[PDB]
């Protein structure tokens, strides 16, 4: 079993009002999976691969290598705060959170 | 007409019981789709399975097929097991997102 595994805890964030966030999820042996990203209270998809989900504008992705998956949330306002789990489509699923702390 | 924001069928079922083994059917019927998506979510881990008719999860029995003259999305779980009862979700990519809940019962009898 070669399955893709987290290398790391998603780091947590604090930013202040205003200013952009990242989130980055390590993985390794990603293979051909994908690397999904939503917002645990609300439940909301932001994000699958390279492909935005949200059509909240500030939301974007990218990528540095296979191993490194990041969701970017520009301007941040309160209504940011919260988990922002980060999942893997093996079977069973695999998710990590990491949580966005928004500081006037 | 004029453009208009995305909005559930409220009168779909929210409360399905289906036979271990055989095919469970959850729809969502979503009226002035537009440029947004329907996601099909499981809630006890948010799970993520189908995105329109992309299917994400890699458990194989789990599809979405869209049925345009009825505007639905209904998920399919093949082969349902006791374990996939719980709620599931309808999702359209808004912002702030609009979600349409829907409790699975899956049993023998
Ligand atoms: C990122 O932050 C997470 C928490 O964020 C805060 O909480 C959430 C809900 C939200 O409100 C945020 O805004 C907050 O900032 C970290 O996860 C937490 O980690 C701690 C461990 O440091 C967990 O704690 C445990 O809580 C248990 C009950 O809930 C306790 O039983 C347990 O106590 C036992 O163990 C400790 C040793 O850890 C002993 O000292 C005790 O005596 C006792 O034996 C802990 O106190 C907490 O539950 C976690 N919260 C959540 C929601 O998971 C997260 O830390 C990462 O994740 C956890 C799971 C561990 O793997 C950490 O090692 C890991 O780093 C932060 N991420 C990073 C990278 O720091
Ligand atoms: C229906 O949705 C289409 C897809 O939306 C995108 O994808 C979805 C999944 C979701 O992620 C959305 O959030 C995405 O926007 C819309 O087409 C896209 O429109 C956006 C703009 O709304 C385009 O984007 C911009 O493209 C510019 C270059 O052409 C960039 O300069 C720009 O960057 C600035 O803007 C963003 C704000 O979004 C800031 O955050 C940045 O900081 C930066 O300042 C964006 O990249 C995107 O290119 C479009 N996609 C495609 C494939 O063309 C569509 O929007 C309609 O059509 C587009 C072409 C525009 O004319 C819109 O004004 C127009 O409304 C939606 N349709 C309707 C009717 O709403
Ligand atoms: C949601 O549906 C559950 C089961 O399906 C229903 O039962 C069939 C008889 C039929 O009505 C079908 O159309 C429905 O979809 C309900 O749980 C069942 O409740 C019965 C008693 O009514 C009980 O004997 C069963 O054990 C139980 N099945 C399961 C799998 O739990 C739900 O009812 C709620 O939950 C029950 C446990 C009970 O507390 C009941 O009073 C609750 O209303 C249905 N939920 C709702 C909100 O309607």
């Amino acid at each position: 079993a070669f399955q893709p595994e987290f290398v790391e805890s998603i780091s947590n964030v604090s930013v202040a009002v205003g200013r952009d966030a990242t989130f980055t999820c390590h993985v390794r042996h990603l293979g051909g999976y994908r690397v999904g990203w939503l917002k645990a209270d609300t439940k909301a998809i932001q994000a699958i691969h390279e492909n935005v989900i949200t059509h909240n504008p500030r939301v974007t992705v990218s990528h540095l290598d296979q191993n490194t998956w990041n969701l970017h949330i520009k301007a941040v306002s309160e209504e940011d705060r919260g988990g922002y789990m980060c999942q893997l489509n093996t079977d069973p699923m695999k998710s990590q959170i990491g949580f966005l702390d928004v500081v006037i | 007409g004029s453009w208009n924001e995305p909005y559930f069928d409220l009168t779909m079922p929210r409360n399905i019981t289906s036979l271990v083994g055989k095919s469970a059917y959850l729809g969502c019927r979503v009226k002035h789709l537009g440029n947004k998506t329907v996601a099909w979510i499981r809630h006890r881990d948010l799970h993520i399975l189908t995105v329109g008719t992309y299917t994400y999860t890699t458990d194989q029995r789990f599809q979405t097929s869209y049925h345009r003259d009825i505007d639905e999305w209904t998920l399919q779980i093949k082969w349902a097991q006791q374990r996939d009862a719980g709620v599931y979700e309808c999702q359209i990519s808004t912002q702030p997102v609009r979600s349409y809940s829907v409790n699975l019962n899956i049993v023998h009898h």
